[PDB]
């Protein structure tokens, strides 16, 4: 538990957990799908790397829906539906065992 | 919700029946792309947009499936 | 880049859905696009028994009705109460700086 | 002492305003801070520790 | 698997406890009022 | 009047097990970045500082800095009762291991610290004050049984509220039909009244358990 070693306060400035502090990689949005295999293989799949990628995404979502001053109830409704959707797919085996239509 | 009804009139009309050459030529252009390309050079963000467009189109098949069986709440 | 605090959060329609999702379909299927896909997806999950309409669905409706009524009744008061406390903190910090200079 | 007060006012002049200030920069500009060898408290405040 | 459920709940309780510990608002309420009481004045050779 | 269903407490219904249902309150924690807080951070800070002020009358020296544990226990109970009422989430508090974690380690913490520090006063808590000799021994034995199994009933209490709450909601939902507007509206309105009761009891149950642990950490 520490600040990432790629972070430099002299060039970047103060730390911001929603900004990637490594080498500036081209994001997947502008990949023309001919470099998709190269882009996926280049990005490592360490447990450390994906955990940092989750936190950098989570703080991006905090920066868009909570950290602004006038943060409404919309993030806290999005989380509830997001968790309900995710947990319905987990409990799909118990839910689909009952169903309503015999043929459908 | 009158503006929702107004937008529904604008961009939920059935397509022009005279467009049959104009949609197959686009289809033939896509077939010309299909064995050659125009998908390995399209950005993943735009490619994801294109797939969801097909998903939006393919959902009408299941909407029509609910219409063809009568009530949309399962098989009555 | 110096991280600057924005005043208002991201634009949101239908309570929780991002507006960036809705505007993503504008250049291809227009404004009605995301609503058409959402209506078709909801119909498909209900019809093909993917969404099981069990006893918990009625609880999910009851929460949704209670949440909409509770937020619309007390949202303005709570947000003003929180903004009051933020303003008092902002006033406290700016008065400290002015008193230190004086 | 005048040069000390001028340096203090220069510090306040160069201090970033409290509106768009990250919490780490508030800790950096004011080195009172908090860390592991620090007085614990349910709310880490200026004088929550002894109060007796 | 009660042991694994107990460990996760306790680890969660530790993680919530740490988040509460840093959940606070620092304040700077030490102005220069005491500096105005430090008026050093020369004793006069009477 | 149709039927009923149960068994919403299976931890391994899928290969992504229901232990993630306990890792959901980590999302709702208000992570703080800016100096001036946001709206939900200030609300959470004002609530917690409010509870700390109210519990300050009952802290005592033996719980000099243990109020963080009590407040964390309060927020854990609240986020395991509020989240247990949302529909497609398994009842975490129904599993006794969550209630085992809630009561047993903290009770052993409080009774062993009391026994090491004040052994005679701990035994005097097992007797009613000012008890004469013929009234002594039966009160002592029953209160020994009382203090031994009191936290076990605390764990039962935290489980039973959400079990009875979720059983009632599933009963009301299963006895309704989508097609019938009259039955659906009656079922929905009955659950809204029941949810208002269940939301109220869940907050109050968390509040009393904070109060009980603050009293029992003071001694
Ligand atoms: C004894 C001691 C006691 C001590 C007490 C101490 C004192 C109390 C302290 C309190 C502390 C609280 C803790 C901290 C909370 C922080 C909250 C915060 O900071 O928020 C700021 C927030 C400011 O918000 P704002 O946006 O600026 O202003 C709000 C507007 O005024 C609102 O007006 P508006 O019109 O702009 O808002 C509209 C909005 C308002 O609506 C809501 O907010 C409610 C939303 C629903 C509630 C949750 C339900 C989610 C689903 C659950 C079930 C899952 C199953 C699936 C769905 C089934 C049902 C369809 O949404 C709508 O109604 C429109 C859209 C409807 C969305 C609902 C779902 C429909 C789905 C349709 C299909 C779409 C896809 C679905 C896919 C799945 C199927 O103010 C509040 O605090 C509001 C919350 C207050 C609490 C409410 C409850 C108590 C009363
Ligand atoms: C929403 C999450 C944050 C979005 C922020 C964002 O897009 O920019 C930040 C950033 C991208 O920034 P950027 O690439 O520099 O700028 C691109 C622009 O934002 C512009 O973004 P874009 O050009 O990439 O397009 C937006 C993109 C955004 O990218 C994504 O797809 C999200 C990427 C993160 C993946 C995980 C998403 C969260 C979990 C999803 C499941 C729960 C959702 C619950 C709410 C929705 C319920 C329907 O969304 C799509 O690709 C469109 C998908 C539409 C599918 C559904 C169609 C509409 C249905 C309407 C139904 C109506 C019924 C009535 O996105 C992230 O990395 C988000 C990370 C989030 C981490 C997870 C945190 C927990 C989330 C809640 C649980």
């Amino acid at each position: 538990g520490d600040y990432p070693a790629e972070y430099n306060p002299k060039v970047h400035g103060p730390y911001d957990p929603a900004r990637f502090y490594g080498k500036a990689d081209v994001p997947l949005g502008q990949v023309k799908l001919g470099e998709l295999s190269q882009w996926l293989g280049r990005r490592n799949k360490n447990p450390q790397a994906v955990a940092a990628a989750v936190s950098r995404g989570w703080w991006r979502w905090q920066h868009k829906y909570v950290l602004p001053r006038k943060g409404g109830i919309a993030p806290y409704i999005q989380l509830i539906v997001g968790c309900s959707i995710f947990f319905y797919a987990i409990n799909y085996g118990k839910m689909v065992a009952h169903r309503q239509r015999k043929y459908h | 919700l009158a503006t929702f009804l107004k937008y529904a009139k604008v961009e939920l009309t059935p397509p022009g029946p005279a467009d049959v050459p104009k949609i197959q030529e686009g289809i033939q252009n896509l077939i010309h792309s299909a064995k050659t390309g125009k998908w390995k050079q399209v950005s993943v963000r735009e490619a994801w947009l294109n797939t969801l467009i097909v998903t939006e189109i393919a959902m009408w098949f299941f909407v029509g499936e609910c219409i063809g069986k009568g009530s949309v709440i399962g098989y009555r | 880049p110096r991280p600057l605090r924005p005043v208002n959060p991201g634009k949101v329609r239908v309570g929780f859905v991002p507006e960036e999702w809705f505007t993503f379909f504008y250049n291809k299927t227009g404004v009605t696009g995301p609503y058409v896909l959402g209506a078709g997806a909801l119909t498909f999950l209900l019809s093909k028994e993917i969404y099981v309409v069990e006893h918990e669905f009625y609880t999910g409706v009851a929460i949704a009705i209670m949440g909409t009524y509770g937020v619309k009744k007390f949202g303005k008061q709570i947000a003003d109460y929180a903004d009051k406390g933020i303003g008092e903190i902002e006033q406290s910090f700016k008065e400290y700086q002015d008193s230190s200079k004086i | 002492r005048i040069e000390n007060y001028k340096a203090e006012l220069g510090k306040l002049g160069q201090m970033i305003p409290f509106e768009h200030m990250t919490l780490e920069d508030f800790f950096e500009a004011f080195p009172e801070k908090v860390l592991n060898p620090d007085p614990p408290s349910p709310n880490v405040k200026k004088k929550p520790f002894k109060n007796n | 698997p009660w042991i694994m459920v107990f460990l996760v709940s306790m680890a969660l309780l530790w993680a919530i406890m740490t988040m509460v510990f840093f959940l606070y608002q620092p304040r700077s309420v030490s102005s220069a009022k005491g500096f105005s009481d430090r008026t050093v004045y020369l004793n006069w050779k009477w | 009047m149709m039927a009923s269903l149960f068994s919403v407490f299976d931890p391994t219904s899928s290969f992504l097990s229901n232990w993630l249902s306990m890792l959901i309150p980590l999302l709702f924690m208000v992570m703080s970045f800016w100096l001036i807080p946001s709206r939900p951070q200030f609300l959470a800070k004002s609530v917690l500082m409010g509870l700390n002020r109210e519990m300050s009358l009952l802290m005592g020296p033996a719980s000099f800095g243990a109020n963080i544990l009590v407040i964390a226990l309060f927020l854990f109970i609240l986020f395991n009762n509020f989240i247990g009422l949302f529909p497609y989430i398994f009842t975490a508090t129904s599993h006794l291991a969550v209630t085992l974690s809630l009561a047993v380690p903290l009770w052993i913490s409080f009774i062993l610290y009391t026994w090491i520090k004040e052994t005679t006063n701990a035994l005097a808590h097992l007797v009613p004050l000012g008890t004469p000799a013929p009234l002594m021994p039966f009160m002592v034995l029953m209160e020994i049984i009382s203090n031994m199994i009191r936290p076990i009933t605390l764990s039962v209490r935290l489980a039973a509220n959400m079990i009875a709450g979720h059983l009632l909601l599933t009963l009301l939902g299963a006895q309704g039909t989508l097609e019938n507007l009259y039955v659906t509206s009656i079922v929905v309105f009955s659950q809204i009244i029941l949810l208002m009761l269940e939301f109220s009891v869940a907050i109050i149950q968390s509040y009393v358990f904070m109060t009980l642990m603050t009293l029992y950490a003071s001694e």
